[PDB]
């Protein structure tokens, strides 16, 4: 009863075992929640790796190629040191900033229930059954949100995950197919 | 008449709708103190323990970068400072007053007709939504059991360390 | 309806090949609308900034205290945005940063059916001019704004890739 | 009594020559197709394993802390002299687990022995009419038999030189 699986072939398999003897209709939801939620960082992930591996970086694309700003950190060096040994050279500063705005993302997901946060409850909205369907709202300018959309997305999603891990293990070792 | 539990003394009264019930209560703190406080208490002794009792074990393994491997888990706070003791457990507090609306005293707790022990709301993944009773009873008298369990144990995890002086 | 709409003039009519504009609902072709509306005022302020600042215009007297105007008698058009000052960079972007709101701020938001961003200061009172040639003005105002949006990214193209634009690659700039 | 069931094939077809389920001396009748599955499975990992395991292809770094490479560690039964003590039990542990704990029919809808996930080998699988399932299930089957003697092969060999 779930939304639906491969285009050119279906199939749920292990879904009926958690969903039915172990869970219920309530982890169905959570399930899904999660890998569209994999799906979208996959996908953003595979951008950035890509735009890393061609060269449209600061330097590159705009006049500001310093991101460190104190700590010499040029846009030029870090796109020169690959895309897994330049994560490791953005300045604690940064990192911090970063973790704030996903911690608020996170965040709202779990207590602006519908259009406001809940100032009342035992847990959080999120926390409790079926708290997350996957849809946070954001939908500025929204052009669409129909039975294609969804799907169309979820295979973007999972294409994405498996595109960027091959990526990570290629850069790491020897992988099998060309990139 | 008898205790199923410690068939020599007497039955305990007012302990019958529960999950663990074998009438094991000889010193009668049930007959004194309010039911559901003992209930909501035993759960969450039992909640914590488990949580220690992994933590203990994985804490000699896994370390997360930026602390310090401590070859004994006991040794720990000294190797994390005070700072970082105080905000685990003063984020405990902001964590306890929003669980229960408020009501966060053994006179204002289970004011409400609602509010039965253990029931958190919390369930993120739907385990146990929609099922029937008894399925529910066997699950709770598992996290008893397991938290019962858990209690001994994190007493010997800890205490074992005490004596001698190396991990576990 | 991208029939009734100013924008749509004789060689092509509706172009949309791509159907962009059922791409959402109403609201979301308003945003485009005013997207494009000011999409072609920055680029038609800057095509036309870009041809002079290339033939010598010079401001007299000094832009501030000891970096006067030579920004001119050398450096191309695409430079002279790190010879003009901080504290003179930065009030462009404030006095824009202020536009912005009023734009913002009317009392029904052009995406609900309002008005398209008017003039912050001396705002005449305005396109009470007879609205069939209110038409054709807006019309003009968009394809003048399509054509220097080209025409700014062809500066561009020039000043980076020599030789990206035959009859333009032969010009000092 | 099991001529036309999954294994009888051509050349030989049905061919015990033990008279193994002959009778129901310890239930022959079940148990031995999940006898015969679980070993196959077991040779099938290995033998793609075991090849794949002597042409060279190695995890990167080292198999702990100590800086003990994965590229020291040749193949055979000589790659469990350089698996320390500690690391022997743990290798069985977890997979010992895995016995008690997923290698069992735990949801009861089990079609066949063997049959424990329903729907993850489903490969473009649903489509495909029942007798495909007979033929990937002979085909599963099959392999396993024949890994076996792969297997037995690839041990004994190492030992005898
Ligand atoms: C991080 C992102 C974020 C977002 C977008 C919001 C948004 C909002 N907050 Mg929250 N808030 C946040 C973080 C956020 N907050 C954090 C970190 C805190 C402190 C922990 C708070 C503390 C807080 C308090 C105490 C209150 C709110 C209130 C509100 C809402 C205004 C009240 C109202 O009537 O609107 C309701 C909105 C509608 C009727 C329109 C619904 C349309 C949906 C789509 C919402 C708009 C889209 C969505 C917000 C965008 C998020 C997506 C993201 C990727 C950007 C508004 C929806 C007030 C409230 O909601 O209660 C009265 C309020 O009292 N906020
Ligand atoms: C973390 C991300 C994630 C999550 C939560 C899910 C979750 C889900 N997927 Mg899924 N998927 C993913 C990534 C993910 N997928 C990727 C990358 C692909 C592309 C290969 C797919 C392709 C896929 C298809 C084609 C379909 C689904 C479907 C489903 C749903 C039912 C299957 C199920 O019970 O779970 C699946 C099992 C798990 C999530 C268990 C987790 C896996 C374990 C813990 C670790 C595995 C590690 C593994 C070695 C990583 C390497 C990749 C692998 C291919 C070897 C379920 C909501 C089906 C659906 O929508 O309903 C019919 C469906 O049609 N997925
Ligand atoms: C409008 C808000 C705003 C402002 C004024 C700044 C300002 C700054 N950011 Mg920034 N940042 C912002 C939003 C903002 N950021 C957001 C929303 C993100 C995404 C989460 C980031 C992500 C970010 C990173 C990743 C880094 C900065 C850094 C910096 C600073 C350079 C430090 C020398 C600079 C002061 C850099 C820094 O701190 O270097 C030391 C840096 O590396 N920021
Ligand atoms: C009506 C109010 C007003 C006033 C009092 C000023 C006053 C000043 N402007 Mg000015 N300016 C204004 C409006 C105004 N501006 C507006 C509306 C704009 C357009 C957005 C500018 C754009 C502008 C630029 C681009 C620069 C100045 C600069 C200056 C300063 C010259 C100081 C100097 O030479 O270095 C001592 C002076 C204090 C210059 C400056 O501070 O840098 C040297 C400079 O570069 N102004
Ligand atoms: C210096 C200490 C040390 C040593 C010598 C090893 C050595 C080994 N580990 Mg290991 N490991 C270590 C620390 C160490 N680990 C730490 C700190 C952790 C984190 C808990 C792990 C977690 C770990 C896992 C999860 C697994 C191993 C496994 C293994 C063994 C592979 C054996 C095999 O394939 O059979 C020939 C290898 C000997 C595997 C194992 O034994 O099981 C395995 O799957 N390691
Ligand atoms: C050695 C690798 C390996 C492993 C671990 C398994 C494991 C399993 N197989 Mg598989 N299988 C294998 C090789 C393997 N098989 C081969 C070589 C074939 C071709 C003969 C098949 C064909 C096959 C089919 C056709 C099916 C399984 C199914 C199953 C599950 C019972 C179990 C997880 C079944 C499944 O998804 O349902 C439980 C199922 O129907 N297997
Ligand atoms: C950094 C952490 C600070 C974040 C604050 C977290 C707020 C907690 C959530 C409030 C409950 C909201 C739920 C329903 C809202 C509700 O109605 O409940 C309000 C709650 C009591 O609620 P009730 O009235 O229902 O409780 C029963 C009463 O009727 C008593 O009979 O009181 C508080 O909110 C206390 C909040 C903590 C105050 C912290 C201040 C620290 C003072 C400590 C002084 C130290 C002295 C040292 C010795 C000298
Ligand atoms: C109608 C309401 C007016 C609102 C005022 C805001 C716009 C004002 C524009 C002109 C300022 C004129 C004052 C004259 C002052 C004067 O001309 O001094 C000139 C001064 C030059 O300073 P320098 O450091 O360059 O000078 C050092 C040398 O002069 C010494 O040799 O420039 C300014 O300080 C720039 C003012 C920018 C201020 C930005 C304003 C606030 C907006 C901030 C929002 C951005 C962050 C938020 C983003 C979300
Ligand atoms: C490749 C090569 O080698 O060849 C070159 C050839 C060539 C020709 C050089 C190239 C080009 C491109 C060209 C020619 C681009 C030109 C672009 C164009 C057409 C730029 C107009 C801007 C409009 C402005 C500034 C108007 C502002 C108007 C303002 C600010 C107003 O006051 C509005 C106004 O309505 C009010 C409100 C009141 C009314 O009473 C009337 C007025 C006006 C006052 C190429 C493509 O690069 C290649
Ligand atoms: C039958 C069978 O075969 O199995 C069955 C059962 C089974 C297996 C359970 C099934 C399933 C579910 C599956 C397969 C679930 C898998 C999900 C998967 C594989 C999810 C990956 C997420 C990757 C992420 C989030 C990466 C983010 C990457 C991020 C956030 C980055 O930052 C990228 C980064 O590069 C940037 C951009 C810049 C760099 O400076 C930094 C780095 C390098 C970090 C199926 C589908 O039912 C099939
Ligand atoms: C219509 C349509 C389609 C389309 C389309 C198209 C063609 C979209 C094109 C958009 C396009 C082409 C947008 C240009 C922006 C350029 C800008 C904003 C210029 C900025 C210029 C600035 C900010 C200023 C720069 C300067 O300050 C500097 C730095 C130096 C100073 O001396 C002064 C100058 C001014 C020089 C599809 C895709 C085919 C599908 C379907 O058909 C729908």
């Amino acid at each position: 009863t779930p939304l639906g699986g491969e285009p050119v072939f279906i199939g749920e398999n292990y879904w009926d075992k958690l969903t039915l003897e172990y869970g219920s209709e309530a982890t169905g939801t959570y399930l899904r929640a999660a890998e569209l939620k994999h799906g979208r960082s996959a996908m953003l992930a595979v951008t950035g790796f890509a735009f890393h591996k061609l060269g449209l970086t600061l330097n590159n694309i705009s006049p500001h190629e310093y991101l460190s700003i104190r700590d010499n950190i040029k846009f030029a060096d870090l796109a020169a040191m690959s895309p897994i040994e330049a994560v490791k050279h953005i300045p604690a500063e940064g990192m911090a900033q970063i973790f704030a705005a996903i911690a608020a993302v996170e965040i709202y997901e779990l207590t602006h229930r519908n259009g406001k946060l809940a100032y009342d409850e035992s847990v959080a909205p999120g926390l409790q059954p079926g708290g997350l369907t996957g849809d946070l709202g954001w939908n500025p300018l929204n052009i669409k949100v129909t039975d294609r959309r969804r799907l169309s997305e979820l295979q973007n999603g999972r294409a994405a995950m498996f595109a960027i891990s091959a990526w990570v293990a290629a850069e790491a070792i020897p992988g099998s197919v060309p990139i | 008449e008898m205790s199923k539990a410690v068939p020599f003394v007497k039955a305990p009264a007012n302990t019958a709708g529960y999950v663990g019930d074998v009438g094991f209560d000889p010193l009668g703190f049930s007959d004194y103190f309010d039911m559901k406080w003992l209930r909501e208490s035993e759960i969450k002794h039992g909640r914590a323990s488990m949580l220690a009792c992994l933590g203990f074990v994985v804490q000699q393994y896994i370390t997360i970068p930026g602390y310090t491997h401590v070859d004994d888990s006991n040794l720990a706070p000294q190797a994390v400072g005070v700072s970082a003791m105080l905000q685990i457990v003063l984020w405990m507090g902001v964590l306890e007053f929003w669980t229960n609306k408020g009501n966060v005293t053994m006179e204002t707790m289970f004011s409400s007709p609602d509010r039965v022990p253990g029931n958190l709301g919390f369930d993120p993944m739907g385990l146990s939504v929609g099922k029937s009773q008894a399925e529910k009873d066997e699950m709770a008298l598992k996290e008893i059991k397991n938290g019962r369990l858990a209690m001994l144990a994190i007493g010997g995890m800890i205490h074992h360390n005490w004596v001698t002086g190396e991990p576990l | 309806k991208v029939d009734e709409m100013p924008g749509a003039t004789a060689p092509l009519g509706k172009f949309d090949p791509l159907n962009l504009a059922t791409l959402g609902s109403e609201s979301t072709l308003a945003w485009f609308r005013a997207a494009e509306l000011k999409h072609s005022r920055v680029a038609m302020l800057a095509t036309t900034g870009y041809l002079v600042q290339a033939a010598g215009i010079h401001f007299p007297g000094m832009l501030s205290s000891d970096v006067s105007f030579e920004s001119l008698s050398a450096m191309k058009p695409l430079d002279a945005w790190d010879a003009v000052p901080e504290g003179g960079k930065n009030q462009i972007y404030f006095t824009i940063f202020l536009a912005e709101f009023i734009t913002e701020c009317k009392g029904t938001h052009y995406t609900k059916g309002g008005p398209l961003p008017t003039i912050v200061f001396p705002p005449i009172d305005f396109s009470t001019v007879n609205p069939e040639q209110l038409k054709t003005r807006q019309n003009r105002e968009l394809n003048n704004g399509r054509l220097a949006m080209i025409a700014i990214m062809s500066f561009v193209a020039a000043a980076n890739i020599p030789g990206s634009v035959p009859a333009l690659a032969g010009n000092p700039m | 009594a099991f001529e036309d069931e999954l294994g009888a094939q051509p050349p030989l077809g049905f061919f015990d020559p033990l008279g193994l389920v002959a009778d129901g001396d310890q239930e022959k009748f079940d148990r031995l197709r999940y006898v015969e599955i679980k070993h196959g499975r077991i040779s099938m990992l290995a033998v793609v394993g075991y090849l794949v395991q002597e042409a060279g292809v190695r995890l990167p770094g080292t198999i702990d802390y100590s800086g003990k490479t994965f590229a020291e560690i040749p193949n055979g039964f000589a790659a469990f002299k350089e698996i320390p003590a500690g690391g022997l039990v743990q290798l069985l542990f977890f997979i010992g687990v895995l016995e008690s704990s997923v290698m069992r029919d735990l949801t009861g809808e089990a079609e066949f022995v063997g049959d424990f996930r329903n729907g993850a080998i489903d490969f473009g699988w649903d489509t495909f009419d029942e007798e495909t399932q007979f033929k990937k299930r002979a085909i599963e089957l099959n392999q396993g038999r024949a890994a076996q003697m792969g297997i037995l092969a690839l041990m004994v060999h190492e030992q005898l030189g």
